[PDB]
């Protein structure tokens, strides 16, 4: 699950 | 910083 | 959408996250409104967003899954990749980025709350919650914890 704020 |  | 939207609501109400709340909306007819949910999403455990019950909004658009929902905490949260209107800045949340059909509302809630304590430096979302990671840590885990505090159930 490719997470990362942005 | 970005914007919306 | 209204297939794929039931079947998490109905899914959310079997079993879902403990302290976690995801409920559709009405629509003006007095029909469940599947295409915009009043969610809320519990600070990690061991983290200065303990205690606080961070509520959001997911909006929907009629072709999702195919679309990223829109998630806006309401209202607006200090969090450096939460913009000043609240919307939270994910790149799971963007259709031309990382958004993929498979991923659920389930897994958007619990990466939302690992978003809270692990924000992306690299691309921040608002000036001043930024700012204040970046000059002060103690400072930003202060205001952390005092919207904790504002926002506890």
């Amino acid at each position: 699950l490719r997470l990362r704020g942005c | 910083i970005k914007q919306e | 959408a209204l297939s794929r939207l039931a079947q998490e609501r109905k899914a959310w109400r079997k079993d879902h996250p403990f302290g976690f709340v995801a409920v559709p909306t009405k629509n003006p007819d007095g029909t469940m409104n599947l295409m915009n949910w009043e969610c809320a999403i519990p600070g990690a455990a061991g983290t200065p967003w303990a205690g606080g019950l961070f509520k959001l909004r997911m909006l929907f658009k009629d072709d999702y899954p195919s679309s990223p929902p829109k998630c806006k905490f309401e209202p607006p949260l200090f969090h450096p990749n939460v913009y000043p209107s609240g919307t939270v800045c994910l790149s799971i949340l963007e259709e031309d980025k990382d958004w993929r059909p498979a991923i659920t509302i389930k897994q958007i809630l619990l990466g939302i709350q690992e978003l809270l304590n692990e924000p992306n430096i690299q691309d921040p979302a608002q000036a001043e919650a930024y700012t204040i990671y970046a000059q002060n840590r103690v400072e930003y885990e202060k205001r952390v914890r005092a919207q904790a505090k504002k926002f506890a159930p």
